[PDB]
């Protein structure tokens, strides 16, 4: 966010300034399907996220099925 | 082979008391149980959401909110009284109303109504034969 | 009034108005987004139906009389210059009016695309140099076209004509 | 990630309190995550014990009207 | 002049003009009251009689050459793209002259209603953008109406002509 | 002071969207005082005031059926 | 606009516009550097196509219909019928819109070559000189030129048609 | 002539006036109370009706010319010069005229309010600094309104004209 | 009022008024600290929309009628006749507002920056000699500016406006 606008409110959009891209991602086999490896260690549902951020935490999403 | 032809859920009609609102809120109430009219705004529900996710941290206004939402639910909207049988169903919408407002006390939260309205499929008739002998 | 942008697809020539809005086709008229659209000045379309006398009743079907938009010269005016010449038809052209809304901002309030069309004439002029009536113009080069298939699309209302000759209505 | 249209139920429903215990929550999620639960009921549902003697039912009206 | 207005029904599309004066078909240039009706900025028509030379007597039946009603692009416009590109006839038209009468109240002093009526061609076009002699103007639809029956009728002196292809006079 | 932080300030109800991350800043008031006693010390009051992002709506659905 | 430049070949006549921007041709309007180009007021050039009706499909070869170029009277206007009046071919008509570019030097932005092309007709016309409206202009001599090959060019965007008679398209 | 104050609200610029009488836009010019509207110096506005010769009628309705009113520059004068350039509309804009009454206190004994009203042209000016006759003055800037309804108003003795092009009279 | 200062930058001139406010330009009334900008004297700008009658409106995109400053002859004058007569655009026009502040210094409170802007007229004037009424004057160099961006800036309360051809508001 620094090094487009010389400031920094900008940590918290998805479109915005918030979206940790180009995750590693590892494609292994499931129990009959093809999945990949969340690049997070769980996956954090909006409700999840909400209750973080009511109790000060910096939670991150990740976009389930992308990088 | 086989065929459906009504697809309503178990929910009834309420019976609503014989007003010009009441006679109109009947026939209003009637079209969210029949279940073709909930998968036409399921998608509604599932389309909006995902879309006003990613704008969460931008630089909008309400008459922004405004604009995002009507030039975005028009290109599903066919307000038209006999368009093709392409265009009926791949803009299953005929109307859409949307009334954005705000929320006082916090401000930047916004109620905003989407109304939208499908169209109309084909069930029932009379067909009174009889002979005319001249005409 | 407002003016337009175009963006033509040819058979061969893939999208001939890619960049006809770059700083080397129309000098510092370019706008930025509308690289791949060509800026349309004049417009004209006529679509006649052959009615007969002493009646009211369409003797025909309809003929479509062409588009008349007319650009400046910049890179896709010699493109053109082989779509007419070689009658090499043209996969889609879509205009887009645009216009002023209440908010402030452009936008198109009405598109008519267009399938496989030809390029029946183009009517390249410059007016009189000496002439200070017309100083301010730079040059007209009116592209005509006929079509197969043409859709206007009125995109805030939702409404949607087509014609095509490949489907007629049953 | 990718939302749910539909839950297709497996299922044979009873008109009984274990399955309308249930369908209770299922309208109930069903109006949450926006997605019909699409199932079917039983013979037993009609009572009848015994699927093919369904249209010998002469008024099934009043059927529904029953305590 | 003041403008009129004009109600179309098709044959198939119902009432074409429906909503062709809302906030969505022509922005804030919309009229309260006339949410049903069309703007109508320019008009003409003409109807011939052919009558033969070195005498006075008409040597044959009238012959109804168009209307021309001018409207800009707004939501009825691809819907009167479908009424022209597949002959279907329109059930009705319901032109309304407008004047402001002495008490300073709009009034329809004469209309010129109009049975089974086809379009017989539509000249949609815009005014060169570089120019500002026609800055003021947007587009220009001038859609026309070959047609059965048409029912002329001044409303404040009661008087009322007709004519008909159907009931043409004994 | 009032020259140099007003190169960060856009006090406007809707800039664009480059003069908002430019100028993160809304409002700023500078009241400089002194401090009696010692003469030539400054309790200066900076006060800002920054722009607000996009966080949670209610979009309450019905259909109208006319309208 | 600004006016273009023409270098036009002969067959038998060499270079026809050899001098036709000298100060003997055209008195003290001659310009350094385009001492073999005469100095092209208004331009005019259609290329039309033959589409049949009820279709989109180019029903026959284009067809060129004729520059319309418009010089003042010098030294190759002479020169320019005899190879009117006998037929001559030219051997090339170099056409070159120059424009003014933004570090403030013309430049060619697009030029219209030209093979084997006969003048079809010559329009030399002097306004009249009683009539104050018309007292700038000098005289009005508008060559036209039909041709087998004529060949556009953008520079600046390296973009070129060509139509041709001798070698069309396999 | 005592002068007035205007109050404009934008569709997306949110009140445009909002601190256009303080400290920071005006130096000490400022008045208390006014702090979210312009001090408006100078006024001019015509509202014409076509009528035709040799009659007394209106033949047509009335047409607006602008608005001209003239305020210093101020913080409003940027936000003015984008509901200008993007052709944003105006909610309202409220002009009061104020005048010394009889007990000694200012009132507005006239408001002119206003609907939806883009901004035709603004004329920035600055007299001459070597001048000594307009040494007073500091600058002009001239903003223009046309508009959808506007609604006078005298308050003093309660009457209240208005005109729509939304609701003309029936 | 207070003169302000413009500071002009060309594509290919190099900063144009480096130096036009030397000894060597406008002799003993120079400034120093200013020495890269000329001192202007009168100042006018329209930015003009067309709007149609009998509505609000805007039917049409913005047209910018041009700047209007004066300056004295100076250094930079020969230097802005080869920007008008060879249509160089020039990189930036920064002109500053100046006024007295309450403190006693003066500052800008407003700049009217300005990207690619040919100059469109200069008009070189000497009041009459004899005349003692115009004694005080020496000269008026009015250049005009034509442009393609410009942004209005209030700097002491922040609000900044921008008009661009490039980049319309989406």
């Amino acid at each position: 966010s620094f090094a487009k606008y010389r400031w920094c409110p900008n940590i918290i959009g998805p479109q915005s300034g918030g979206a940790v891209e180009d995750l590693p991602v590892h494609v292994f086999e499931s129990m009959g399907a093809l999945q990949s490896k969340i690049p997070t260690e769980v996956l954090i549902t909006d409700r999840k996220e909400f209750e973080l951020a009511e109790e000060g935490f910096i939670a991150l999403t990740m976009r389930k099925g992308s990088d | 082979n086989a065929a459906f032809f009504s697809a309503n859920s178990i929910q009834k009609p309420k019976v609503f008391p014989n007003t010009k609102e009441g006679k109109e809120a009947e026939t209003n109430y009637k079209l969210g149980t029949q279940l073709p009219y909930m998968m036409i705004i399921n998608r509604l529900a599932h389309y909006v959401k995902v879309l006003q996710r990613e704008q969460i941290g931008a630089w909008k206004e309400r008459q922004d909110l405004e604009r995002e939402l009507n030039s975005w639910i028009k290109q599903y909207v066919a307000d038209q009284e006999n368009p093709p049988a392409d265009v009926r169903s791949r803009r299953p919408l005929r109307a859409a109303r949307i009334e954005v407002m705000d929320v006082e006390g916090n401000p930047g939260w916004y109620q905003v109504s989407l109304s939208v309205r499908p169209h109309f499929k084909y069930m029932g008739a009379n067909f009174e034969l009889s002979l005319v002998g001249r005409l | 009034p407002t003016p337009c942008y175009i963006s033509i697809e040819g058979q061969t020539q893939g999208l001939i108005t890619a960049g006809a809005c770059t700083a080397d086709s129309i000098g510092d008229s370019f706008v930025e987004g509308h690289e791949d659209e060509m800026l349309v000045q004049q417009f004209d379309h006529v679509v006649t139906v052959p009615t007969d006398p002493q009646s009211g009743q369409p003797s025909g079907q309809r003929v479509h009389k062409p588009f008349k938009f007319t650009v400046a010269l910049n890179k896709a005016v010699p493109l053109l210059y082989n779509a007419l010449s070689s009658g090499e038809k043209l996969k889609t052209v879509e205009l887009k009016w645009y216009r002023t809304s209440i908010e402030g901002k452009q936008e198109n309030f009405f598109t008519t695309k267009l399938e496989n069309a030809s390029i029946v004439d183009i009517h390249c002029e410059m007016p009189h140099c000496q002439d200070p009536a017309k100083s301010d113009f730079t040059q007209n080069v009116t592209v005509s076209l006929s079509y197969r298939k043409i859709t206007w699309d009125h995109v805030n209302a939702g409404t949607s004509g087509s014609d095509d000759w490949r489907k007629p209505i049953e | 990630g990718e939302p749910v249209g539909a839950i297709i139920g497996n299922y044979a429903f009873t008109p009984s309190t274990p399955d309308m215990k249930l369908l209770q929550y299922m309208g109930a999620l069903g109006a949450m995550a926006h997605a019909p639960f699409i199932s079917s009921v039983g013979p037993e549902f009609f009572g009848i014990d015994s699927f093919e003697e369904l249209p010998n039912i002469k008024d099934l009206k009043s059927t529904f009207e029953s305590p």
